[PDB]
């Protein structure tokens, strides 16, 4: 907590590029055999996000402005985010939110956070009776005069260690609509070097929380400074006004998008 | 001809609602005749079949001994074992020309029926 | 206005203030189907022309023998022989070239 | 159906032929609406025994969702001074579900009371608080103003006059510090003609309506897509298919016939449109189940007649449908009662359609 | 409107409130007048024919 990562060192503005990645359910309304046009925030395709990654010496943990819209997009095969962590100050001077999943469901709460050095998560020496499970918290020292809290779903993960391509994909965008944070959440297996696949998703949307709170700024959490990480890589997007054409399938899941002022 | 369709602004405007009535009533006839001119348009479609596919009100059939003088017609005669009467060239122009009617009929959009089937005009060709 | 559905309107605004809403909701309908109506009557006009067209076309060509050129075809004409066809009519030409 | 067509023709006397004159629509025999059971009644009375309010910034909330809501203890009949209500009364509410509420109670000024109403800007509203669009109740209000006011006015209440932008709806601001107000930041303390944001209430008892506290109670309304978990003091009106009915579904009120189809759903998703953009198919926000929207049938009505000096026999005609209700003959045209079906073929007369003829023979 | 008679009209309502209902006369006859015009220009099409 006090004492930071040693290995660690500042990590340099490494870009890459997404190509059909933004595409989203617009509202819960289903859709059979038809094809749709919206406008919101979005993530333009063929653009650039930044290239983020953890290996034992650049320890990924900084601090972006979430003003315009984030996009996440996670490729590991560890599953080495734990979370995110989101606020203004980021300090007990004001609120801030956190969600934590502990590998059975999601702990989202809005508390004053007690923000130390370097927070991190998870768990040592696997071996024994792995679970995985938080147990040791290292990211705030305390909290207290929490306003909100919420309990989703019990989710599966699976953190263990693999070797070779890259596995596990977990896309997250995480957007403001009159106070009200709409989370989205799909997961499928992939199989990438480096970069990005080619290929198409479609995102689902997972809760609504209706906190109200600003929130200026994010941090990302993985996996007390002589731990080691992962294989881990996960990108930071911005979202914009973009214009998609949304095309359904019988069953409602979204096979083709096309962005107009792409080309 | 085209497809013969019909349009009711009773139902346009609103259904099952007093508030779109009372209100047409001060607009009075304005859609009425809309309603008239939409009614001529199907009629016009089914006069342009009359003029056109039936010269005469006679009947006539080919014989069941043919001879052509070396000349194979059985390419443009309909085929008698079908139960739609269709040639051979008339199979393709059928199958070539291409629910979406049946959604825009719930907005109040009627469709009417032509005045001749397939197997009339066949009969009249 | 507000909304394009008259089930939200009519169950939350008074009477006077929904009187508003629904006036313009029907005014622009109204339009609206003037707008088809009119374009149909238009396309009402260029199927008659052709309707009269085919009307000559079938006579002349299939029923008798037309010396027209350029009008049973290229060449000179000899037959015609009509095939139907889904909302028209199709027209097979015999000529001589 | 004979005098029908003498008014449709503006004539006495009826020539042969086929003509058009009413419309024939199915109307809805019952109702079926169906909502899961209820949670709790919102407290719209308890906040009005309230000692002192929350400002306008700082408005208080009890969350209570699930707007059954409590129609028992109503103390909103002329027992205040002034009644400003938009949508329909709270007593109407037990006919309606919304997603959640929020009780908030605040007090205003006179010349703030207009500024109250759902999607309006104002200076209470865009910077302080603001009514979102899904508020049908009433805004409730009462004159305080011997109780709140003070002499050379009272300062224990605050409010923010001021702020860097318009608040959307559902959003608040705690902050008592000296922040940006006008478009040109002033880097912190006053001045550089910037104006301190926190103001106070001025009420003084002795001045005008404008100068006096109004207690205002108003409870926020949720009124989404997500599916409603109540209906009514009664709920189902127990559904029986292949009816027509009128049905309201996760918030879609419409009219036509309820039947079951194969259609499958993802569980995110809670009911579809189709190319119109209109309910096509729902799901059952209670118990799991899967309905398809059919509209109630409906056509033209179509009189064959022969001429006035010929029969007064009439065979009025259904385009399209089936008759179920009822000489009542079907064809591929429809329904066609008033006339006999003859297997041998003559001359058209009457225009049908659809391969049929109409005539008045032996 | 309130009614089709323009006198009613002018001696009841103000010069500013009877503006509104006379413009709402006007706009439905001319689009009246319109549909009459438009359907002329199509009969007239046809007679030429």
């Amino acid at each position: 907590q006090c004492v930071n990562f040693t290995t660690r060192t500042q990590l340099p503005p490494a870009y890459t590029n997404s190509f059909t990645r933004g595409v989203y359910y617009p509202d819960k309304v289903f859709r059979s055999s038809v094809l749709h046009s919206t406008q919101d925030l979005f993530l333009p395709f063929f653009s650039n996000v930044t290239w983020f990654h953890a290996i034992h010496k650049r320890f990924a943990n900084p601090v972006l402005p979430f003003n315009d819209g984030v996009y996440f997009a996670s490729t590991e095969k560890s599953n080495i985010i734990r979370g995110w962590i989101f606020g203004t100050t980021l300090d007990s001077k004001t609120q801030s939110l956190l969600i934590v999943n502990n590998a059975t469901n999601v702990v989202i709460k809005v508390c004053e956070f007690q923000f130390c050095n370097d927070p991190f998560l998870g768990v040592y020496y696997h071996k024994n009776n792995k679970s995985w499970m938080e147990s040791e918290f290292r990211v705030y020292s305390s909290a207290n005069n929490c306003t909100f809290e919420y309990v989703s779903q019990p989710f599966l993960m699976d953190l263990e260690g693999k070797q070779g391509n890259f596995k596990n994909l977990r896309e997250f965008v995480f957007k403001n609509i009159d106070g009200y944070f709409k989370i989205y959440s799909k997961h499928t297996p992939i199989n990438l070097v480096r970069g990005l696949p080619q290929g198409f998703s479609a995102l689902e949307p997972l809760v609504d929380l209706p906190i109200g709170i600003n929130i200026t700024r994010f941090q990302t959490l993985h996996i007390s400074s002589g731990w080691t990480a992962g294989a881990a890589a996960y990108y930071v997007g911005y979202l914009q006004p973009r214009t998609f054409l949304l095309k359904y399938n019988e069953n409602g899941t979204i096979t083709d998008a096309v962005d107009c002022a792409l080309d | 001809s085209m497809t013969k369709t019909s349009v009711d602004c009773t139902m346009y405007i609103c259904g099952d609602s007093t508030e779109c009535s009372n209100l047409l009533l001060q607009y009075g006839s304005f859609c009425t005749q809309l309603n008239r001119a939409l009614t001529g348009i199907a009629v016009e479609q089914d006069k342009n079949t009359q003029e056109v596919f039936a010269q005469v009100k006679q009947i006539y059939k080919t014989p069941p001994i043919k001879d052509f003088g070396g000349f194979n017609f059985s390419q443009i005669l309909p085929d008698p074992s079908k139960p739609s009467k269709r040639s051979f060239i008339e199979d393709l122009l059928f199958n070539k020309v291409t629910d979406l009617i049946c959604a825009q009929k719930f907005n109040g959009l009627t469709v009417l029926p032509p005045l001749l089937t397939d197997e009339m005009i066949a009969q009249y060709t | 206005a507000i909304s394009s559905v008259l089930n939200d309107i009519l169950s939350r605004l008074d009477p006077p203030e929904a009187e508003v809403q629904i006036d313009r909701l029907i005014t622009g309908r109204l339009q609206s189907l003037q707008t088809y109506v009119t374009q149909q009557l238009i396309r009402a006009a260029e199927i008659r022309a052709s309707a009269n067209l085919a009307a000559t076309k079938m006579s002349e060509c299939v029923l008798g023998q037309s010396k027209r050129v350029d009008f049973c075809g290229k060449g000179y004409h000899l037959m015609s022989f009509p095939q139907s066809a889904p909302h028209g009519v199709v027209f097979l030409h015999v000529t001589y070239v | 159906p004979l005098s029908e067509t003498k008014c449709t023709l503006k004539s006495f006397t009826v020539e042969k032929g086929i003509y058009q004159t009413s419309n024939f629509r199915v109307q809805p025999t019952e109702s079926i609406v169906r909502f899961p059971n209820i949670t709790n009644l919102c407290p719209f009375g308890e906040v009005f025994n309230a000692t002192r309010f929350a400002s306008v910034y700082a408005w208080n909330r009890k969350r209570i969702s699930n707007c059954v809501a409590d129609y028992s203890v109503l103390y909103n009949s002329a027992s205040f001074s002034t009644f400003k209500c938009y949508g329909v009364s709270p007593t109407k509410l037990n006919d309606l579900c919304f997603t959640n509420v929020y009780a908030d109670s605040f007090v205003i000024r006179g010349d703030e009371v207009r500024q109250i109403a759902p999607g309006q800007t104002g200076n209470i509203a865009d910077y302080n608080y603001k009514l979102p669009d899904d508020f049908t109740g009433c805004v409730i209000a009462w004159n305080s103003n011997n109780l709140d006011s003070k002499v050379g006015g009272n300062y224990n209440y605050l409010y923010r006059l001021f702020r860097k932008s318009n608040l959307k709806p559902f959003e608040r601001d705690i902050s008592t510090e000296i922040y940006q107000a006008g478009s040109t930041p002033c880097n912190g303390v006053k001045g550089f003609n910037c104006y301190f944001p926190l103001q106070s209430y001025g009420f003084q008892p002795t001045y005008g309506v404008g100068y006096q506290p109004y207690r205002v109670v108003v409870l926020s309304f949720e009124l989404l897509h997500a599916p409603a978990t109540v209906c009514g003091p009664k709920k189902s009106t127990n559904l029986v298919k292949n009816k027509c009915v009128n049905f309201n579904f996760n918030g879609l009120t419409g009219t036509g016939v309820l039947t079951e189809s194969n259609k499958k759903f993802l569980p995110f998703q809670q009911f579809g449109r189709d190319i119109a953009d209109t309910t096509d198919a729902v799901r059952d926000p209670q118990t799991l189940e899967i309905l398809d929207i059919t509209p109630c049938s409906f056509g033209g009505v179509s009189v064959i007649t022969p001429g006035t000096n010929t029969s007064n026999q009439v065979a009025v005609l259904y385009q399209g449908v089936n008759c179920t209700e009822v000489n009542v003959f079907q064809t591929r045209a429809g329904c066609l009662i008033g006339a006999e079906h003859v297997n041998n073929s003559y001359e058209c007369d009457i225009p049908i359609g659809a391969g049929i003829c109409a005539s008045y023979q032996t």
